[PDB]
């Protein structure tokens, strides 16, 4: 198709870069990633979401959802 | 959650640093607008990256 192919490519890229920072949390899968950022839209609403939202996602625990609900709550600044 | 972090667009080793020092966590990410995050870093365009890779959204498929 014209550069539909373009917009294909830019999409891969973005999403897999998200998976590079989600497959961050305890194993939290490739597939986990790409489901997380095709239902919530955006990583400001994948942050924005409660344990609750985020359990929500078709597939993941409410094991993985806690486990990212911390990594993405929990300060940055411990001791 | 600074691995999270590190991997995120327009971050580096540096501005690592200065970021974790006036934001309490990721979460709070989401909250800032791109002006208070180029202040932050010290750089216009690392903020565009990192401000852009937070807010795009999927939400099209007509
Ligand atoms: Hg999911």
């Amino acid at each position: 198709d014209p550069a539909d192919l373009l917009m294909e490519k830019l999409e891969q890229d973005f999403v897999s870069r998200v998976t590079e920072c989600l497959t961050t949390v305890k194993s939290v899968n490739k597939t986990d990633s790409q489901t997380l950022l095709t239902t919530f839209g955006s990583l400001e609403q994948l942050i924005a979401a409660s344990r609750e939202d985020l359990a929500l996602c078709p597939g993941l625990g409410p094991q993985k959802a806690r486990r990212l609900f911390d990594v993405l709550h929990e300060p940055f600044l411990k001791v | 959650p600074q691995d999270f972090l590190l991997k995120m667009p327009g971050v580096n080793a540096k501005n690592c640093r200065s970021l974790m020092h006036h934001v309490k966590n990721i979460a709070e990410l989401a909250a800032l607008s791109q002006d208070e995050l180029t202040s932050i870093l010290g750089n216009a365009a690392n903020a565009k990256q990192l401000y852009d890779f937070i807010h795009t959204s999927f939400a099209e498929v007509v």
